[PDB]
């Protein structure tokens, strides 16, 4: 394929300078005035000159597999990496019909949830019903919350603590930070009647401390009774969360340490730490594989849809006011929870890069991603994973595990290096140095393919004419030294610099610069004899481009608009919408003149656009209401004004179009 | 890099939350807050003062108000040093109003010139329910003299007693005769109350006191006698408790008063209290509990002691609208919870104001204080934080006001307000893009050049997540003109601390690297476990703040002890007297003053003599080894200071080891020293700034193999600055940046003939190919083809050297060893500054390469062009050629070519959407005339500014009949402008015939109005908005033979085509026509 030449002295030297490079271990292989260098290239031009093909080393990147769980296969894959060279398996998830599941369920006792803990009694048989729809084997339990019991999140005034609810209601509870009420249990009637049995509580600002809640129930499987099975947490809520920071409005500025603080099923010191950060919370839900559940009221939905990007193994679903829907909302999410399937990783060195294949039974099918992503998983349907990964290195004796998300099951991936060749006599190579793999490999000071001579000594002429590139050239470039006919470069004492090559005309650092490194550093790529080779994930003449295009697509995954293709995490927009994602175009002239004839085929059915219409107007989608476009009014075919308007879509000129029934004439 | 790790202030005090908080004063002192220190009974936050001398920190002494109920003082601190200043805030001060408690704060401004005072000046109020209070008193015959004085010095008393607006009072004197001395409505009026009770005289007669009530209770209550509805009727009975004559009785009256709502006193004169009749007539008067509401009318503190009200207020609480309850306003507001200086007066943040939307107070100096916050229709602001944080901006010499809202849509954002009139209006917003990021929790403005305005805004979100690294501080720089306002970049910690909360703390330190850039410093206090850290990052030409940072210094790194270091930074003064900038840096317990170290840089420049080694030198006639030949070598060292601040002594004693080498990486070195026998030659020296030069003997051996390639000499160095007595031990040091490795060469005689010295002639010319001119901003880069010929004796290690401006920059491309020839040439070039100021030379050497007689090369030279590049109208590119050996030169063959330069603008012009499209009239109005408007809108979508002219082409005249009578051109949105007029008589054809063509009036066959208006400076994103609005008559269309006719007019801009090109492609846009459709019809 290709192959560039670094270090061409040894076999392994050979191996190492590129996954395209192989070596000849043909004795004599070489011409009375020919190189070593020539034994390492490619297979189309190793072969061509007379190697043989049994005895050509090339190490190739290598997967084993051993499956002998149910779920993740395979359990087990040792990896052979070749630098350069990738190696790849498949992993198989086959969705089970049942698991055993824990329930738990975080209540908002805030004031503003008033009328959502009017349905208590319910709630309790709700809740049962759902989880047993769901599960044969399940467990359940529940606690409450509301917020932090300083300024100015709860009126600290005496009498407000002890009534913190704005009316005058008899059944009221002093505000709380987080209570857990019911440790996990397969207690039906013990949940039913401790639910019931809450009563309403209050608070000042609208926010609440549920994250404060969540963050304990996570950092407590012992008090909150978690088994090793499927693990749900329900939040439910109708307003907002404090999060990390807000703690400083009650001068509050020590972070939650993750840890539990429970005393008597409370968290007592919760007004000497901060509210926890988002990504505090995501960590240790998925550190004990916790899949929340938000059940939020509809004004607070497209909110918590935003967490689910920071916490993958999670769902939102639309709660009722009265939270009344409860089950129907439960089913949904944790069905859309189990119809999406994330097949990541833990921690890499740099010198590891793993890259996925989704293979989806969705009819999607996704290539190169960071993550195995598969949604739409049904029950029994497997989902086939294909795993490349590449070493950048010869590397040392590791292993990393690749997990499906809220799964306890693991894929152990044992990392083995695979840089030599196992090729496919002594006093020969004429002295000192001792023969290996096709060639001698001489001692120190010593130096020939025979080893016939020495650097410090004569040193005579007539050889120094395989020194010469060509009758024009300096001798070795003039970076070299030359001994025994061929070239010894010189060694320049620079950060990164190495000369190289037959007649010394390589080097390492004239190459493209990005940034202001040359081939973007060594994180982008490496530069060998004026072209960048860039390491994997990275591309271009300085590695200055880069693969992912999710900087090129909007949070609804539209990719550019629809007026733009994504080229090295830029949109390269045509016709002239601007940057970043080429949603709008300033300076475009006005559509409206050249729709006056789909506006009257749509609104109106006449003109020379009838019975011509859907064919003549592929872009246009009709309106019955007022939209949010630009203004526009022309003359139709029989020559009255014709009010309308113009809403763009994403795509090549589509349009969203809304047309006035009252057209204007000099009539009427 | 230049920041002391070693030698350190440190300062501990056992206070509670010590170090929380902390801000360089006065070029003297680090004051650290101690925000939950209990100083005294409910009285929480302490201040304290640090200095470098003493090292040791003292309390500031402060009396604070009993009103002050744990202030958490010192949690936000700010200061200046236009006069020096310090503020320190207390922003959780509990009030208790009622049963309600209040979240308010509290400042105290301190400074030397300056008596202490507080912000905000006045304590916070608690509402005051309002109540109607009306005195009825007795001036029957019964009171005499001296009883009815002491009646109204009651009135005068109990008047006093109570405040306004809340309690307003009216004043019926009663006998036989009733006469209200005022009413709700005249006290209202009223500039000093008191003023109404001189002039009441007593009116003698009987006593009907149950006539008076139902008089008082019938009219004096009403609105329109000034009495407001939802306050508390009270009405005061002042009588001797003896009525007379009255033909009504109490349980007349008294029932009606009290459906009314009436809270009713009987204050007793004389023998009321003790007379049977008289008593029970106090009971009658007097509402339930009766003693609760009968007084002696000696008793002037009777009704204070039972109310100085307050109405209790019901919380919207969670945000219920129900319940009847009120919203909050500034009852949370918690003032000073972040704090800045401004020009105008001091600044303090109030996060809970209204819902926690925020906000921040402007407290100008004697002037009413100016509340700053978002505009009531943003319902979304709700619980926003907005003045979480606060800074100060400078536009350019506009006072702008940045507040952060780090709760945003639970993302954050941060908003910009500048002041229009006398109002505080937003001017430009930002948004976070990730949820919980806590954008906008701490804000920095940077003046990167130091021009006196802010470059740039970083902006912290120190609770940003990424699975490997934590915090994340925005590059947002202050937008030019309309442009919006945006994040650059984004700066990042080192990685391995997900939750390091980078970004928590933002400071400006200023140039440390004395490269006339300012740099910053950012705070990471959770990196480590919670042990902390500190970022110094440098700036950046066209302002920018450096992706990675310049040096981090780690808590471990300094002490065991530390745990958030990093929480709290202020920088920028020196506080140890050494004349540098010092940092200030927070931590738990602890605050840590390091100091920045004086930056030193060293120039190297080595010359041979002879320059050149003779060929006399290297000649073998044998006895092979022999008498080795002698080269001097000068090298010159040159120490300057590039920190030029550094107070103490001029001379800097610094300690140099140089590291000597000839033809180093070779085999066989081909010179020696003559101290040392060998390549490699060492020296130790203890030098002061500026010149030092030194001789080196190098020995060239009699023969040698390669007399082809320069002997090369190496030298490197290290410098460790020796210790400034003066400022403890405070040591120079030599920038992290600096090149440690020269090389100088020595080059060999070349033979070209016997005993024939070579001569090389060398010829550079080159061309552009393509382009005649440069179009800066839509040429991105230069291509030039570059030929060197040399016609004589073989040139070794040939050079080209090409010379520009500023604004161009050589740019290595590389596609080569494609099949055929690409294989040919290779270059290796540097750029490098030369000149006073403003040229660069770019010098491209080719080596491996002996260059022969007669051969000629040519390549391909490409240079970036900046579409921000200060060239002028002409671009001048020179390039000279030469060789290693030093031909006397001044031979010309230096060739430079000049080039033609436009800048790339982009402007269009469009018809608005809101025009008179048509006018429809009868055959019956040739008489009449409608009035009809065309409006145009001027965009600036380009990267520059550029004065522009805008003509209008406006038909008026058809046959010297009217078309469009009075035509003016408005400019309503932004109107400083020009429209000078220039009618035009239309070129003479058959107009019929035109008209026939197609049924439109133009500038072509009509008597036309041509309008200028010109722009001086045609801002980016700048929207020009025009009209042009007259009356458009019907008669004319009579002479034209059609139904309908169309009036058209256009408008084109101009500008510079000799300094400016229209972006390419776009040239189409600089004009636009806008057309009035006249219709006629009869009825159907
Ligand atoms: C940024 O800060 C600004 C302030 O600078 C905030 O804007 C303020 O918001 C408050 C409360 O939302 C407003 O107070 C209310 O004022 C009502 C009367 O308005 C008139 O007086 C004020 C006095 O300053 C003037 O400013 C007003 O100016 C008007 O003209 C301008 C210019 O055109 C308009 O833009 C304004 O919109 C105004 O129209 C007026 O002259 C008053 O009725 C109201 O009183 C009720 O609410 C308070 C609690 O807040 C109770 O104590 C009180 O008793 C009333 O509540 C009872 O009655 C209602 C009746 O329905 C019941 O529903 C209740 O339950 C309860 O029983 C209140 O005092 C203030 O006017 C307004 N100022 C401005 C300049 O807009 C912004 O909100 C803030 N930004 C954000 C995002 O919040
Ligand atoms: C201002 O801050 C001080 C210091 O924190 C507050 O003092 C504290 O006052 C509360 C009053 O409720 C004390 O709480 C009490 O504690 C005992 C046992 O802990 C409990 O049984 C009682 O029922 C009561 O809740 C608290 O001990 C006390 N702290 C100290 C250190 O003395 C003060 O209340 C604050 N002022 C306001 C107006 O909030
Ligand atoms: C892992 O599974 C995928 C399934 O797609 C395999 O890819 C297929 O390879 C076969 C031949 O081996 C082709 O006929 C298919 O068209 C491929 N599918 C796709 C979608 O490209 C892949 O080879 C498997 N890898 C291993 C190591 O077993
Ligand atoms: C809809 O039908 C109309 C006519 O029935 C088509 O428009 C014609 O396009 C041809 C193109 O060569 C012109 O020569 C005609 O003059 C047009 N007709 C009219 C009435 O103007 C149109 O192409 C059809 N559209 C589709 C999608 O089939
Ligand atoms: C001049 O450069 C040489 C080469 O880098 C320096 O010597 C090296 O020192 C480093 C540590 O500082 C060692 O790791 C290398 O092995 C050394 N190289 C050699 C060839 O010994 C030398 O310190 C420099 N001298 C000065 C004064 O800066
Ligand atoms: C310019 O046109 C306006 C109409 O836009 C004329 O205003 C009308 O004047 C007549 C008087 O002859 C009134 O009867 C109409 O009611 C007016 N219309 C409106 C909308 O106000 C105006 O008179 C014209 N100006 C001139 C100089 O003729
Ligand atoms: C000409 O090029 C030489 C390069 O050797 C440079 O030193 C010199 O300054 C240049 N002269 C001008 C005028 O740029
Ligand atoms: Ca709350
Ligand atoms: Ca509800
Ligand atoms: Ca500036
Ligand atoms: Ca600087
Ligand atoms: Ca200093
Ligand atoms: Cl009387
Ligand atoms: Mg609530
Ligand atoms: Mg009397
Ligand atoms: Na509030």
């Amino acid at each position: 394929q290709e192959c560039t030449k670094f270090k061409v002295s040894s076999c392994r030297e050979c191996i190492e300078s590129g996954p395209g490079c192989t070596w000849c271990q043909k004795l004599n292989f070489t011409g009375p005035g020919d190189p070593d260098s020539i034994r390492c290239d490619t297979r189309p031009q190793l072969l061509m000159r007379g190697c043989a093909a049994d005895d050509i080393m090339d190490p190739t990147s290598l997967a084993e597999t051993q499956e002998d769980q149910k779920q993740l296969s395979p359990q087990k894959v040792t990896l052979y990496l070749r630098p350069g060279q990738a190696a790849a398996f498949n992993v198989t998830f086959r969705r089970a019909k049942g698991y055993p599941i824990d329930l738990y369920y975080l209540m908002d006792l805030s004031y503003s949830m008033l009328d959502d803990l009017r349905n208590v009694k319910k709630l309790g048989g709700d809740l049962l019903r759902a989880l047993n729809e769901i599960t044969e084997s399940g467990r359940i339990g529940f606690g409450s919350f509301v917020d932090k019991t300083v300024l100015p999140f709860v009126n600290t005034h005496p009498d407000k603590l002890r009534n913190p609810c704005p009316n005058k209601e008899k059944e009221c509870q002093p505000p709380f930070a987080f209570r857990h009420v019911l440790k996990l249990t397969d207690n039906s009637n013990q949940f039913q009647t401790e639910v019931g049995k809450q009563l309403i509580s209050g608070n000042l600002d609208a926010p609440e401390g549920g994250l404060d809640a969540m963050m304990q129930v996570a950092a407590c499987p012992e008090e909150i009774g978690w088994r090793k099975v499927t693990r749900l947490l329900v939040f439910a809520t109708d307003d907002g969360f404090h999060f990390a920071g807000d703690g400083k409005l009650g001068a509050i500025l020590t972070p939650n340490d993750g840890r539990c603080h429970l005393e008597d099923n409370l968290y007592k010191r919760s007004n000497e730490f901060d509210y926890p950060s988002v990504g505090q919370l995501a960590h240790k839900l998925a550190e004990n594989n916790i899949q929340p559940i938000f059940a939020v009221t509809s004004r607070m939905v497209k909110t918590y849809e935003k967490l689910t990007e920071i916490i993958p193994k999670s769902a939102v679903g639309e709660l009722s006011e009265d939270s009344s829907n409860v089950v129907q909302l439960i089913k949904n999410a944790y069905n859309k929870l189990s119809s999406r399937v994330f097949l990541d990783h833990n921690a890499l060195p740099d010198t590891l890069k793993v890259t996925y294949d989704s293979f989806c039974s969705n009819g999607v099918t996704h290539r190169n991603q960071p993550r195995g992503d598969c949604d739409g998983v049904q029950i029994n349907v497997p989902i086939t994973f294909q795993v490349k990964v590449t070493a950048t290195e010869c590397i040392q004796e590791q292993s990393f595990v690749i997990r499906a998300l809220g799964f306890t099951d693991i894929v152990t991936v044992q990392v083995l290096p695979q840089c030599e060749c196992r090729c496919r006599d002594r006093s020969l190579c004429h002295g000192k140095g001792f023969l290996e793999c096709g060639i001698c490999r001489c001692d120190t000071g010593y130096i020939g393919k025979n080893c016939e001579c020495q650097t410090q000594g004569r040193s005579s002429q007539e050889l120094e004419g395989s020194c010469r590139k060509d009758n024009n050239s300096i001798i070795c470039s003039g970076l070299g030294d030359c001994v025994c006919g061929q070239c010894l470069c010189h060694t320049s004492d620079v950060p990164g610099k190495l000369i190289y090559g037959q007649y010394c005309e390589c080097d390492t650092i004239n190459c493209e610069r990005y940034n202001g490194q040359v081939c973007g550093g060594p994180g982008r790529g490496l530069c060998f004899c004026g072209k960048c080779r860039c390491h994997p994930g990275f591309e271009g003449s300085a590695c200055q481009c880069e693969r992912t295009t999710e900087g090129c697509l909007n949070p609804r995954r539209v990719e550019c608009s629809g007026r733009g293709r994504c080229r090295c995490n830029v949109c390269e927009c045509h016709s002239g919408y601007q940057l970043p994602l080429c949603q709008e175009c300033p300076g475009c002239p006005s559509p409206c003149g050249k729709y006056i004839s789909c506006a009257e085929c749509l609104k109106f059915e006449k003109g020379p656009f009838g019975k011509n219409c859907s064919a003549a107007c592929p872009g246009l989608q009709l309106s019955n209401n007022p939209v949010k476009g630009r203004t526009c009014k022309e003359r139709d075919s029989e020559g009255c004004w014709v009010a309308y308007t113009l809403e763009q879509q994403d795509g090549m000129d589509r349009y969203l179009i809304y047309v006035d029934e009252s057209r204007e004439c000099c009539g009427g | 890099f230049n920041l002391d790790t070693e030698e350190l202030t440190a300062f501990r005090v056992d206070s509670a939350g010590f170090g929380d908080s902390v801000v360089q004063y006065a070029n003297s002192w680090v004051v650290v807050g101690a925000p939950q220190k209990i100083t005294a009974a409910d009285q929480t936050g302490g201040l304290y003062q640090c200095g470098y001398s003493t090292g040791a920190c003292e309390p500031i002494g402060l009396q604070v108000p009993p009103e002050a109920v744990n202030m958490s003082l010192g949690l936000s601190l700010a200061s200046t040093t236009s006069p020096s200043q310090l503020l320190a805030c207390g922003p959780t001060v509990h009030h208790e109003c009622g049963r309600n408690m209040y979240l308010t704060g509290l400042c105290f401004l301190l400074g030397p010139t300056q008596l202490t005072q507080r912000l905000p000046v006045s304590r916070q109020e608690c509402p005051r329910q309002e109540q109607d209070i009306v005195f009825l008193i007795d001036g029957s015959g019964s009171i005499s003299s001296r009883n009815f004085a002491t009646m109204m010095n009651f009135v005068r008393a109990v008047i006093s007693q109570f405040q306004r607006p809340s309690t307003q009072f009216s004043l019926m004197q009663f006998s036989n005769k009733f006469q209200t001395h005022f009413t709700f409505e005249e006290f209202r009026r009223s500039s000093n109350p008191l003023s109404l009770l001189a002039s009441v005289h007593q009116l003698q007669g009987f006593t009907y006191t149950a006539t008076a009530i139902q008089n008082v209770v019938h009219r004096l209550f009403h609105a329109s006698y000034g009495a407001r509805r939802d306050a508390a009727k009270i009405l005061i009975v002042i009588t001797d408790g003896k009525k007379e004559g009255d033909s009504l009785d109490y349980k007349d009256v008294i029932p009606m008063a009290d459906a009314a709502g009436i809270i009713r006193y009987a204050i007793g004169v004389g023998l009321a209290f003790q007379n049977r009749n008289s008593w029970k007539e106090l009971n009658d008067i007097a509402s339930k509990p009766s003693q609760e509401h009968i007084f002696k009318v000696e008793d002037f503190d009777a009704l204070k002691d039972i109310q100085n009200q307050l109405k209790e207020k019901i919380f919207a609480i969670e945000g219920t609208e129900t319940t009847s309850s009120s919203s909050f306003e500034l009852e949370m507001a918690q003032e000073g919870f972040s704090a800045v200086f401004t020009p105008d007066g001091p600044v303090l943040g109030a996060v809970g104001s209204f819902t926690w939307s925020g906000g921040a107070f402007l407290y100008p100096p004697n002037m009413d204080p100016t509340f700053i916050n978002m505009s009531q229709e943003n319902v979304d602001m709700r619980d926003s934080y907005l003045g979480y944080s606060t800074e100060l901006a400078l536009w350019k010499g506009v006072q702008s006001l940045v507040l952060g809202a780090p709760r945003y849509q639970h993302t954050g954002k941060a908003v910009i307000f500048t002041q229009v009139s006398r109002q505080w209006r937003m001017k430009a917003e930002v948004t976070g893009t990730q949820i919980g990021s806590y954008f906008g929790a701490s804000l920095c403005s940077v003046d990167v050049d130091s021009d006196g305005s802010t470059d740039l805004v970083l902006i912290g979100a120190p609770h940003y997540y990424e699975q490997t690294r934590g915090g994340q501080v925005s590059v947002c720089p202050l937008p030019r003109g309309w442009r919006r306002w945006w994040c650059d970049a984004v700066l990042y910690g080192e990685q391995g601390h997900p939750w390091g909360r980078f970004g928590a703390a933002l400071t400006v330190l200023g140039d440390v690297n004395g490269d006339k850039l300012t740099d910053v410093v950012i705070g990471a206090p959770g990196e480590e476990e919670n042990r902390g850290a500190v970022y110094l990052f440098h700036g950046v030409l066209g302002p920018s703040i450096s992706p990675s940072h310049s040096q981090r210094i780690a808590g471990s790194q300094l002490s065991s002890r530390l745990q958030y270091f990093g929480q709290a930074l202020s920088g920028g003064q020196d506080l140890t007297q050494d004349g540098l900038v010092d940092l200030a840096v927070g931590a738990r317990g602890q605050v840590l003053l390091l100091r920045t170290r004086p930056v030193l840089w060293v120039g190297v420049s080595m010359q041979f003599i002879p320059a050149e080694i003779p060929r006399s030198a290297f000649e073998c006639r044998e006895q092979v080894v022999s008498e080795q030949t002698l080269v001097q070598s000068n090298i010159c060292l040159y120490i300057d200071k590039r920190s030029k601040n550094l107070l103490g002594s001029r001379d800097l004693q610094s300690s140099v080891t140089l590291d000597l080498a000839l033809d180093p990486g070779r085999l066989s070195p081909r010179a020696t020293f003559q101290e040392t026998k060998t390549r490699s030659l060492s020296r130790v020296r203890v030098l002061g700034l500026k010149a030092h030069c030194e001789n080196f003997n190098l020995l060239l051996p009699s023969c040698v193999e390669d007399s082809v390639t320069p002997i090369t000499l190496r030298l490197n160095f290290t410098l460790v600055g020796k210790p400034l007595l003066a400022f403890r031990n405070l040591r120079p040091m030599l920038a992290a940046d600096a090149q440690r490795y020269f090389t100088a060469s020595l080059p060999f005689e070349k033979n070209c003939g016997a005993d024939h010295i070579c001569q090389d002639n060398l010829g550079i010319s080159f061309s552009f190919p393509g382009l005649k001119s440069l179009l800066v901003g839509s040429n991105l880069e230069l291509n030039a083809e570059v030929m060197v010929w040399n016609d004589g004796e073989d040139s070794y290690g040939t050079t080209i050297t090409f010379s520009h401006p500023a604004g161009l920059s050589y740019r290595y491309v590389a596609e080569g060893q494609k099949q055929g020839q690409l294989r040919s040439l290779h270059l290796t070039c540097d750029s490098a500054p030369v000149g006073s100021q403003g040229t660069w030379s770019t010098s491209c050497r080719i080596n491996h390469l002996i260059f022969r007689g007669g051969a000629q090369i040519t390549f391909l030279a490409t240079f970036d062009v900046s579409p921000k590049a200060v060239l002028g109208d002409r671009l001048l590119l020179t390039a000279n050629v030469s060789s290693e050996s030093n031909t006397p030169r001044t031979s010309k063959t230096t060739f430079q070519l000049e080039l033609p330069v436009k800048y790339a603008v982009y402007t269009v012009v469009s018809s608005h959407e809101q025009f008179t499209k048509y006018l429809c009239f009868s055959e019956s109005e040739e008489k009449e005339s409608h009035v009809a408007m065309h409006r145009y809108q001027v965009n600036n979508l380009g990267q520059r500014d550029l004065p522009v002219s805008i003509n209008f082409w406006v038909p008026v005249e058809l046959n010297q009949e009217a078309v469009w009578m009075d035509v003016e051109v408005s400019h309503p949105q932004n109107p400083s402008l020009r429209c000078s007029s220039e009618k035009i008589a239309p070129p003479a054809s058959d107009f019929l015939a035109h008209i026939q063509k197609n049924p439109v009036l133009d500038c072509s066959i009509a008597g036309c109005l041509r309008f200028r208006c010109d722009v001086p400076s045609f801002s980016v994103q700048e929207e020009l908005d025009f009209t042009l609005k007259g009356n458009l008559s019907f008669g004319w269309v009579r002479q034209i033979l059609q139904k309908k006719v169309s009036v058209v007019s256009v408008a084109e801009i101009t500008f510079d085509t000799s300094v400016y090109s229209q972006l390419p492609g776009q040239e189409a846009f600089m004009r636009a026509q806008t057309t009035t459709v006249l219709e006629k019809y009869k009825p159907g």
